[PDB]
């Protein structure tokens, strides 16, 4: 048993670049436009399971098309009638690099200067984002990548505004989650303003503020327990620094940054 | 535990006789109730929906509130991300007085009379 070497008559599929959760991405060649791309489908062992099917189906359909540098594109969606059933596939902007999770993994903590630059950029990503009605929902070290250029590339953005069901972003380590989201409260732009903010605190310390046994724990600190100034638990962090990052991780949304663009500029204001 | 959504891990007053009472217990709709007064009750995201959950969780198809045998149930018709009891996930569960749903993000309070 194999992947088909070709997604209809336009996508060839070469090498496999990672792996999601019932996904792979393949490096694949668009024969159509003449360009590489980044498909992701279901796992070749999943795609005879009628409820993964189900499931990425759904995920295809709900792939949100952004235009923006430093946002993933999303240039096709379609099902290929392949040999073993039908196989879901998004065609995405092909990004030679690792995510942020993989760098804090191997490197360790970033620079501040590079940990500014990539959080400023994500940043725009999200006000964009915004300004087309699609809350992110879901910002982690893992949904934004580096380039081998340099450039930050933010994805996983859903289709937000018979519309298709999303799943629930509450699922996981948690530890990306902010207090309304975990509490099933009302959910805005700034819940991606304190969760991006739990990425910048990992890329400067090396570890996201707050760490547990279970996702309880981690949730019932995202609420009620308040963060380690970055200063604190990593050297050579300026007050300036620690004052974005603590403003982003407020417990009241009230006291974040109210929109993506502000908490850009304060960074911006930081690299000087 | 209980103040987090499920994921994670003898009656009231003022109800007619054989009914029940759905009151979302927080966020944007927190206030919002719905009552229970026919044999079927449907609860989704579909317009058509007697109890319509607009959220992106909820399935347009996602759950059914019986009144069977005098007592009230909550069955899930096949969600995404299923039902909640009591912070529990069920396909179906026999409601008491002051007993949990969670649909989507939604938290609702089941009411019923003594
Ligand atoms: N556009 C792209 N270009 C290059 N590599 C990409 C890519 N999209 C994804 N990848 C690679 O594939 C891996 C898995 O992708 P991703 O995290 O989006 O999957 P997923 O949506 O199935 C995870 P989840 O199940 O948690 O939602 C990434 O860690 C990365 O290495
Ligand atoms: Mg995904």
């Amino acid at each position: 048993m194999t992947t088909p070497s070709h997604l209809s008559d336009r996508y060839e599929l070469g090498e496999i670049l990672g792996f999601g959760g019932m996904s792979e991405v393949h490096l694949a060649r668009d024969l159509r436009e003449h360009r590489d791309v980044a498909v992701k489908v279901l796992r070749a062992d999943l795609a005879r399971d009628p409820s993964f099917y189900l499931r990425f189906r759904r995920e295809a359909q709900n792939a949100a098309a952004l235009n923006h540098p430093a946002i993933v594109a999303v240039y096709d969606t379609g099902e290929a009638e392949t040999p073993a059933g039908p196989l879901p596939y998004i065609v995405m902007e092909y990004v030679d690099g690792v995510t942020l999770r993989d760098i804090v993994h191997t490197e360790g903590p970033m620079t501040p200067k590079r940990a500014i630059e990539v959080i400023a950029d994500a940043c725009q990503a999200l006000n964009f984002s915004h300004q087309n009605g699609i809350i992110h929902r879901d910002v982690k070290p893992a949904n934004i990548m580096i380039s081998a250029t340099n450039a930050v590339k933010v994805m996983d953005f859903g289709i937000a505004r018979n519309s298709v069901t999303q799943t629930a972003a509450v699922i996981g380590t948690a530890q990306y989650l902010s207090p309304e989201q975990a509490r099933g409260d009302s959910v805005d732009a700034r819940s991606d303003v304190y969760s991006l903010g739990c990425v910048l605190y990992e890329v400067l310390t090396g570890e996201p503020p707050f760490t547990g046994d279970s996702p309880v724990s981690v949730a019932y600190q995202h609420v009620r327990e308040d963060p380690i100034p970055p200063s604190a638990r990593h050297e050579g962090l300026s007050a300036d620094l620690d004052a974005v990052v603590l403003k982003a991780l407020a417990k009241n949304p009230e006291n974040r940054y109210q929109t993506a663009a502000e908490m850009r500029a304060d960074l911006v204001r930081v690299h000087n | 535990r209980a103040d987090f959504l499920s994921e994670l891990d003898s009656g009231v007053e003022g109800l007619p006789p054989g009914s029940a009472l759905l009151v979302v217990k927080r966020g944007p709709n927190a206030g919002s109730r719905f009552l229970l007064d026919q044999a079927i009750t449907s609860a989704g995201r579909h317009p058509d929906s007697d109890i319509f959950l607009d959220d992106v969780t909820v399935s347009r198809r996602h759950a059914e509130f019986r009144l069977e045998n005098n007592e009230f149930n909550v069955v899930d018709v096949g969600s995404l991300n299923g039902t909640y009891v009591n912070r529990e996930p069920v396909d179906s569960a026999v409601l008491a007085n002051g007993d949990e749903v969670q649909i989507g993000k939604f938290r609702l309070v089941f009411l019923t009379g003594p």
